[PDB]
């Protein structure tokens, strides 16, 4: 908010892929998206607290 | 879904979701997606929702560890009601 | 252009009535195939979601080093007959990659470790830009670099200014991703890495803290879990069974490869040793010194003060006191640091994450 | 624009290829991987009209007679799904379908380590080079050369640096398939469509191909696996079935890799699958003086230097261990700038290789049976 720019949430468990790995390929399309807007912070989910 | 805006006293009841759990890939289209396109049109469908107020969805599960943490989102599935024994 | 009047006149008449002719076997529709094998007798094998069905025969404006075995081409608007063939660019389809970019970087922050810096330029960036001196004595260069150790001290910052000393192209893959719950999606991602990038000759893949792979013991194969000991046997056939002419160049640094290394490493197809050394009183002043080339402080505060009795501080831990003790003063917005914010920064740098094995005398 | 006038030439022969396709003009427009046409229109029992796909799965008892005159239709007719033979008109059968091979030319690599290697090198001249020079005396003594052959040992010190030695020397056809990879998920996937590349060896002839990382592939069991290895077993039970009922040992050779020679199934070790053992250890210190000379061959070393004391610094050790020593050698050249390889750089190589740089790190004590 005070920070003029953007939120990313980033599901953790979902990152985590078997067969071929998506994840690995998921860490530079979201780099693309983290490119294609630089006002924006990205943050880690499922591997936070929520209790 | 469509029938539930419709007539307004209308339960939709879906039993066992369980089938699906966390997330398959391996063949892609192949006997894998028929469920993929119904979590986008899950984000679809749910949000003509609210207009009438009316719709009554209900999903029962034996597993919710594993289900999608996703759902928990308000909007789709706000307060789920657990079954203990006790 | 001048041969537009001469030469252009028996060119032109006949340029124009080719491309008719590729409307005849084009059209619109222009199907994208995949070629799956080539035919001495000029056939091909048809691929689409549609599951279709073809006998067609290869036809001109391709050749056998443009036909290639699974990538894609362009077919025929009826008989559906290959055509053209797909122009592969951008990101390819496979684990993560990254293309180019050019750095800014040189030996600065981690003056003072000489000694071994220019011991991994020997081996590395040399053999590059002067491909000489193998014809003369005949012995072939070694291949990777292999560092063990605390990462990011300025060991492993070594390896990111050697990335732009090279003027060249660089890669770095990750090694972490492999250890996922699946079998088997180690050495498939592994193996066309390298074949893809064969192309270009320079690489030099640099991996980060691989904990995971290396479980031998006794035996070759044991019993242990398969996520891990096969993952490793496809670098074996990297180094060993298939070596290319130099292109390929692994680097990896981790925290302790000791159990991990004589698996992997082969007598001589990669000679590398680096371990995080205790600096003395002249690398600590060239490390903390040249940190301070655009910072600006106190100068009634020497810099060397705090370099005569100190415990363990690399170039990472002088990062943080410069960092922690800079948001201090730029409170007040102010570009100098005073004094106070420099030890208040070293004792909680220290008291987290330096810790001894309080083992004294011995 | 060589390509550009190319065309000319092509685009008129096009419709001479084009009267190829003149035979059949229906359905529009050799490996395959299941035989499929369009109605084949052209096709006791006279026509022959077979498909297997997901629409009009077809099936006849009947055959071996002239419906169709050699192709038809969609040209793809001949083995798969197995169980289907459509032999008499000239078939494009048997035929590698949809997969993954690594095909390569020319292996090239010269001598490693000849000193173990003098009377080790002809056991593997006797497997490959021996069926294709002399056959007769196979007949006449009654006796087959080895097909099966195991390499256990360190991870290619001059070991894997024969094994691809020998097969240049070969000049036949190079297929390398390794056994990390060969897991994938899907069952068949790594036994099923190798077997295709089994059954490719008994047609065409001249191949060899050399069988790598079996530690991926075989591997002793107590309580029968903790589940998904079941298929990396069942490959290697795939393996026996190709040497089970027949095959010929002339065009096909087999060859392992590993660390350790018992490390696998104790019935896959079973002899018949493996005629032979390459035995690889540390050889004598006389044997390997030539390792120091056929390094010395293309590199300028002072003249009178003395090999004898320089070997005595060495244990034994193996052929690549010993081009370490050359190797940090070539590099006293680079700082120190010595104009070329003198007595001094190589004493002092094996003190500051062996003694100095390797240390720890190394296999001694990891082979003894299991």
């Amino acid at each position: 908010h005070h920070t003029d720019c953007k939120f990313i949430r980033v599901s953790g468990a979902e990152l985590v892929q078997k067969y071929i790995g998506e994840g690995s390929r998921m860490v530079r399309e979201l780099f693309v998206m983290a490119r294609e807007h630089a006002p924006s912070i990205i943050f880690m989910d499922e591997i936070d607290s929520i209790g | 879904f469509r029938l539930a805006r419709e007539n307004a006293p209308s339960i939709i009841f879906i039993d066992e979701v369980d089938s699906i759990a966390t997330k398959r890939f391996d063949a892609q289209t192949g006997s894998d997606r028929e469920v993929q396109r119904i979590l986008i049109e899950l984000l679809t469908q749910m949000d003509g929702f609210d207009q009438s107020t009316n719709v009554k969805v209900i999903m029962a599960t034996n597993r919710a560890d594993t289900l999608d943490p996703a759902l928990l989102r308000p909007g789709r599935l706000d307060r789920k009601i657990e079954f203990p024994s006790l | 252009f001048v041969s537009n009047s001469e030469i252009l006149k028996p060119f032109e008449k006949k340029q124009e009535e080719e491309k008719k002719q590729l409307e005849e076997i084009r059209g619109n529709p222009l199907s994208i195939g995949t070629l799956e094998e080539i035919i001495d007798d000029d056939h091909a094998i048809v691929t689409s979601p549609t599951m279709p069905d073809y006998y067609v025969s290869i036809l001109s404006f391709v050749d056998k080093e443009l036909l290639e075995p699974g990538c894609s081409v362009l077919l025929h608007h009826k008989t559906m007959s290959i055509v053209g063939v797909l122009q592969d660019d951008a990101d390819p389809m496979v684990s993560v990659m990254k293309m180019d970019k050019s750095p800014t970087e040189s030996y600065s922050d981690i003056g003072g470790l000489e000694s071994q810096i220019q011991e991994i330029k020997e081996s590395v960036e040399l053999p590059l830009t002067h491909p000489e001196l193998y014809e003369e004595m005949g012995i072939k260069p070694p291949k990777g670099v292999i560092l063990y150790g605390a990462p990011g001290t300025g060991k492993t910052l070594l390896a990111k200014a050697v990335a732009n000393q090279t003027s060249a192209t660089f890669l770095r893959i990750v090694g972490s991703e492999l250890i996922q719950k699946y079998l088997g999606d180690g050495p498939r991602l592994c193996r066309q890495i390298f074949k893809v990038a064969g192309e270009n000759a320079p690489s030099i893949v640099f991996i980060d803290e691989i904990d995971a792979i290396g479980t031998k013991r006794y035996d070759s194969n044991s019993g242990g879990e398969r996520e891990i000991q096969r993952t490793m046997l496809e670098l074996l056939n990297q180094l060993d069974g298939f070596d290319d002419r130099g292109d390929v160049k692994v680097i990896m640094a981790t925290n302790k490869i000791e159990t991990l290394d004589p698996a992997l490493i082969r007598p001589g197809r990669i000679d590398r040793k680096i371990l995080f050394e205790n600096p003395d009183l002249s690398t600590k002043k060239k490390i903390l010194g040249i940190h301070t080339s655009k910072m600006n402080l106190s100068e009634d505060v020497n810099l060397e003060t705090l370099v005569t009795t100190k415990d363990d501080l690399s170039g990472a831990d002088i990062q943080a006191m410069c960092t922690e003790a800079g948001l201090l003063a730029l409170r007040e917005r102010r570009m100098q640091v005073t004094a106070e914010d420099f030890k208040q920064a070293k004792e909680r740098v220290m008291k987290n994450k330096v810790e001894e094995n309080l083992e004294g005398l011995y | 624009l060589k390509q550009t006038e190319n065309d000319l030439k092509d685009i008129e022969a096009r419709i001479k290829e084009k009267a190829g396709v003149k035979e059949s003009d229906t359905g529009l427009a050799h490996p395959l991987q299941v035989a499929r046409c369009t109605k084949i229109i052209k096709g006791e029992d006279a026509k022959y009209v077979i498909n297997l796909k997901q629409i009009a799965k077809f099936v006849v008892g009947l055959g071996e007679r002239v419906s169709p005159t050699d192709i038809e239709e969609g040209m793809r007719v001949g083995v798969d799904r197995s169980k289907y033979n459509i032999e008499l008109p000239l078939p494009p059968r048997i035929d590698p379908s949809v997969t993954m091979m690594t095909v390569e030319e020319k292996p090239d690599v010269t001598y490693s380590d000849v000193g173990g290697c003098k009377d080790q090198i002809e056991k593997l001249r006797e497997v490959v080079e021996l069926p294709l020079l002399s056959p007769e005396r196979f007949a006449t003594l009654g006796i087959d050369p080895p097909k099966g052959i195991l390499l256990y040992g360190p991870p290619g010190t001059g070991k894997t640096l024969c094994a691809r030695a020998v097969a240049n020397r070969t000049d036949a056809t190079f297929i390398r398939v390794i056994g990390s990879e060969l897991v994938q998920k899907y069952v068949g996937e790594g036994a099923r469509m190798v077997r295709e590349l089994f059954e490719m060896a008994r047609t065409k002839k001249a191949c060899i191909i050399f069988f790598d990382e079996i530690d991926a592939v075989g591997g002793a069991r107590f309580d029968d696996g903790a589940g998904g290895d079941n298929e990396v077993q069942r490959t290697m039970l795939e393996l026996i079935t190709q040497l089970d009922g027949f095959d010929p040992r002339g065009n096909i050779k087999v060859m392992f890799a590993t660390n350790r020679p018992n490390t696998l199934d104790p019935a896959l070790l079973r002899p018949g699958r493996i005629d032979r053992k390459v035995e690889f250890s540390l050889p004598d210190l006389e044997g390997r003086a030539n390792i120091f000379r056929i390094h010395s061959k293309s590199m300028s070393v002072e003249r009178g230097i003395r090999w004898e004391l320089i070997s005595r610094l060495c244990p034994n050790s193996t052929g690549a261990e010993l081009r370490s020593v050359c190797t940090e050698a070539g590099m006293f050249a680079i700082r120190a700038r010595r104009k070329v390889a003198t007595e001094k750089d190589f004493l002092k190589a094996v003190d500051k290789v062996i003694s100095g740089y390797k240390k720890f790190s190394s296999t001694s004590r990891y082979m003894q049976y299991n």
